[PDB]
RNA sequence: UUAAAGUUGCUGCAGUUAAAAAGCUCGUAGUUGGAUCUCUCUCGGCCGAAGCGUUUACUUUGAAAAAA
């Protein structure tokens, strides 16, 4: 059964950047998907997306640029102290220059570069580059 | 005619109450308007020069305002200049309980008094004679949102001109930006 | 995918988006509740009352007209059964498998098919004991079940 | 392929799909309005209806149920609700 | 690609595909760079200037090169709308 | 034809299309080619849309015109229904024909006798002459193909939806491509019709 | 004895044919679980007490953590 809705909604948009498509449908949407998708959009990886409201649980249509190499989820959402963020962004990211780890801190779902400024730990949600 | 929760009248809704008062002596709404009363009224601007006044109704009387809505809009927009009127029920927003709170909520808040469930029940009776048939929220590049509300095709020609004032009153009393569509089909 | 079957089948109902009672329906909520009281005094389940109003009386969803659903109408008027609707139909089905089984001892099909009906009873009795719809000592015993239904 | 439009499917593309696989779930049924010829009444009947719908006045059949769609009897005409 | 001094540290800057933004590699010989002329507006003769499209080899091997060049010409206004 | 009324389809060209039967596709449809279809009638034959066909000729004629050297286009047919239509297209335009059998390695084996290096390939039937198609994908060749409904679009780049089975419908499509290449170039233009009859491009059965 | 050993594998292995998926199914414990909800009262000099709110996990700070 569907354990982890954010897992199936990222491998839906991973498998379509491979196949070269310009739009995905990702049903169902939670609001952790919309926060994660807005972080990818603000760093230019995705572009504009639309939340289709049926009364059940929304679907999202996401317009894709061709800029995303990989989009991933970490399961379980391990807890990440700020003194242990370097090991995580060395195991998961391709270089020191690009790519982001998304973690859910109490100040909001953010990057690892934002979470370093606001001095916050959290739980690792996933990564994109 | 005007029942405020704190008994604070104002010269805006006084004219609205006097306008409603002739409906118990000129029209066929004699038996309806004796039981009904409004609770607030607000005249606002939308569209750069155009004016529109919103009229607030208590909640358990709102369903009785629907059967006489389309007549009262005619009888009220006829009596003064072009000013669109819409009837929005008076729904209390209870705040989202944090980890620190007072000793009032020994019974919990109902989910009808939540900001999401009130910010779209406002939208249902804002646009009243046509009904919402779809909804699509779009998130733009800068992170802002833009709700696209679809409406009924069959009730188009009586509310097709109001759809700039709907956006303005939804911007003022909710904060969110909205656009209205009339789709061709399902 | 269905629980005790290998079939991954897709067949259900599709409720529409427009949640409002439509234009032509000339029944108020009090009239619908008055219909429901008579259809329950006739001895029908909540799953059968919603069918009769849909087919004949033109009511699409009783939750959309009355604001409340079927079972919370009957349990507030009082005309409601003690053990719930789906637990009854499993207990009544496990009687007829068990009753037929003493006639034909060699039937090793319905001996296997009894345990699936058995193992669905304890999945529901656990849920109803958790939500406190059943008392917390109710147990399905295979001998008393002819007087539970 | 590879550039469809998922926000705006065509109206024949919507009607081909499953009722749960559409962009928004739309039901495939309706409420008809059957008129028995031998009587003068109006009885609102679901399209995909189960066990039989009798008139209150003439007390005859209107539609016996089938697999999917309840078939009307002979002479029973209907005009679809909205 | 740049250091702090702003100078460009690259052998070359490769061209990406016009359909899918994939980098066309050095030894990707199934790739295309296609020129499509522009006509004069009033007489319909060859103006001199053209539009250029590049198609990566994986798209072209998929067979999606026909409907990519077409809908790239429809956005540049060479194919008439519908 | 980007909404230009000089390039729009005239009344005579549709009479030519319907008299040859270019609008009548096969009895199958590739999934790539469903964009160019109008509908399927009874007796199975798909009816090829003709406003779509005229826009793919004029896309392809822009592609041929945008090559400077007129003898860098290489014009290919292997079935004999397009072997007269190709020698006459290359005669009036200036291209280089390979009518008959395309021996493999024409574009790869630089030691060979028949080695040449085109800048654009025009083939006639991607089912039939697939061997110039797969060999183009080694040497970076864009590709026009006069495509039927059941003919697969791998390695083609702008495939004209015509009926490439009938002998008149192939010669007329080559005639239209020659006409539009010459008209969009500097030669004799759109006022008077082309005095080269389209029956020159047809296939002569003994 | 440690690395080499991604040949013990949490990171991070394998299981058609190389070693290997239980004959099949039910099932308690374990493990994992779909959408959804934007700080105030009695006192002291507006600023401190006292209470919280359903309880936690998480995260950040603090103080306490023998020397070598």
């Amino acid at each position: 059964v569907r354990m982890n809705v954010l897992a199936d909604a990222l491998k839906s948009i991973n498998n379509a950047e491979k196949r070269g498509k310009r739009q995905v449908l990702i049903r169902p949407c939670s609001k952790v998907i919309v926060r994660f998708l807005t972080v990818m959009m603000k760093h230019g990886y995705i572009g504009e997306f639309e939340i289709i409201d049926d009364h059940r649980a929304g679907k999202i249509v996401v317009n894709l640029t061709g800029r995303l190499n990989k989009c991933g989820v970490i399961s379980p959402r391990f807890d990440v102290q700020l003194k242990d963020l370097e090991k995580w962004q060395n195991n998961l990211l391709p270089s020191r220059q690009f790519g982001f780890i998304v973690l859910t801190t109490s100040a909001g779902i953010m990057d690892h570069e934002e979470a370093r400024r606001k001095h916050t730990g959290g739980k690792i949600l996933g990564f994109f580059f | 005619i005007v029942k405020p929760n704190g008994e604070k009248p104002d010269e805006f809704e006084s004219g609205i109450s006097q306008a409603l008062l002739e409906l118990e002596m000129n029209s066929d709404l004699k038996a309806q308007l004796r039981e009904l009363n409004i609770t607030a009224a607000k005249e606002i601007e939308v569209g750069g020069g155009r004016k529109a006044i919103i009229i607030f109704v208590p909640v358990p009387q709102l369903k009785s305002f629907q059967k006489i809505q389309v007549r009262l809009v005619r009888e009220l927009e006829k009596k003064f200049s072009g000013k669109h009127v819409v009837f929005i029920a008076q729904r209390r927003i209870l705040p989202k309980p944090t980890r620190k709170s007072r000793t009032k909520n020994k019974q919990k808040r109902p989910r009808s008094r939540t900001l999401t469930a009130v910010h779209d029940a406002i939208l249902e009776d804002l646009v009243f004679p046509s009904e919402i048939v779809g909804k699509r929220i779009r998130v733009k590049l800068d992170g802002s949102r833009l709700i696209k509300v679809h409406l009924d095709k069959a009730q188009q020609n009586n509310v097709e001109h109001k759809v700039e004032t709907f956006s303005g009153v939804y911007k003022k009393l909710t904060g969110k930006d909205v656009n209205f569509e009339f789709p061709e089909f399902q | 995918g269905r629980m005790h079957a290998p079939g991954k089948g897709l067949s259900q109902s599709a409720l529409p988006y427009r949640r409002s009672v439509p234009t032509w329906l000339k029944l108020t909520s009090d009239d619908v509740k008055e219909q429901i009281y008579k259809l329950a005094k006739k001895g029908l389940t909540p799953s059968q009352i919603g069918v009769i109003l849909r087919d004949s009386h033109g009511v699409a969803q009783v939750r959309f007209v009355t604001g409340n659903k079927i079972l919370r109408i009957l349990k507030s008027k009082g005309l409601a059964p003690d053990l719930p609707e789906d637990l009854y139909h499993l207990i009544k089905k496990a009687v007829a498998v068990r009753k037929h089984l003493e006639r034909n001892r060699k039937d090793k099909d319905a001996k296997f098919r009894l345990i699936l009906i058995e193992s669905r009873i304890h999945r529901l009795a656990r849920y109803y004991k958790t939500k406190r719809v059943l008392p917390p000592n109710w147990k399905y015993e295979s001998s008393t079940a002819s007087a539970l239904v | 392929p590879l550039a469809k439009d998922l926000l705006h499917p065509s109206p024949e593309e919507e009607k081909r799909k499953h009722k749960k696989k559409r962009l928004v779930q739309s039901p495939n049924s309706y409420f008809m309005d059957v008129k028995c010829p031998g009587c003068y009444k109006i009885t609102t009947v679901f399209s995909h209806a189960q066990t039989v719908v009798l008139c209150v006045g003439c007390s005859t059949v209107l539609c016996q149920p089938t697999g999917g769609k309840a078939r009307l009897t002979e002479g029973c005409s209907f005009r679809r609700k909205q | 690609m740049q250091n702090d001094a702003g100078e460009f540290v690259d052998l070359y800057v490769p061209r990406k595909c016009s359909a899918s933004n994939r980098i066309i590699g050095a030894k990707d010989h199934a790739s295309i760079q296609m020129n499509v002329a522009e006509v004069d507006k009033v007489t319909g003769r060859f103006n001199g200037q053209f539009k250029t499209y590049a198609i990566c080899g994986a798209i072209r091997r998929m067979g999606e090169s026909d409907d990519s060049i077409l809908r790239l010409a429809k956005a540049d206004g060479i194919v008439s709308k519908n | 034809s980007g909404a230009l009324d000089v390039l729009q389809m005239k009344e005579e060209d549709v009479l030519k299309f319907l008299a040859a039967g270019t609008h009548l596709g096969g009895t199958n449809l590739d999934f790539q080619m469903e964009q160019y279809i109008y509908k399927r009638k009874s007796d199975g034959i798909y009816i090829i849309n003709l406003k779509r066909t005229w826009e793919k000729l004029l896309l392809a004629a822009r592609a041929i015109v945008a090559i400077e050297n007129p003898a860098d286009v290489s014009v290919i047919s292997s079935r004999n229904t397009g072997q007269r239509a190709v020698l006459k297209f290359a005669a009036a335009t200036g291209a280089t024909p390979i009518a008959g059998r395309f021996t493999p390695g024409t574009f790869t084996n630089q030691i060979q006798a028949a080695f040449r290096e085109p800048r654009l390939l025009v083939v006639t039937d991607p089912r039939a002459d697939h061997q110039p198609l797969t060999e183009a994908s080694y040497v970076n060749l864009p590709t026009i193909a006069l495509c039927n409904t059941d003919s697969p679009l791998r390695y083609v780049d702008i495939a004209i939806p015509c009926n490439n089975k009938g002998a008149h419908s192939v010669g007329l499509m080559w005639w239209m491509l020659a006409r539009e290449v010459l008209r969009m170039r500097g030669t004799i233009s759109r006022e008077h019709p082309w005095e080269v009859m389209p029956d020159l491009y047809f296939y002569r059965d003994p």
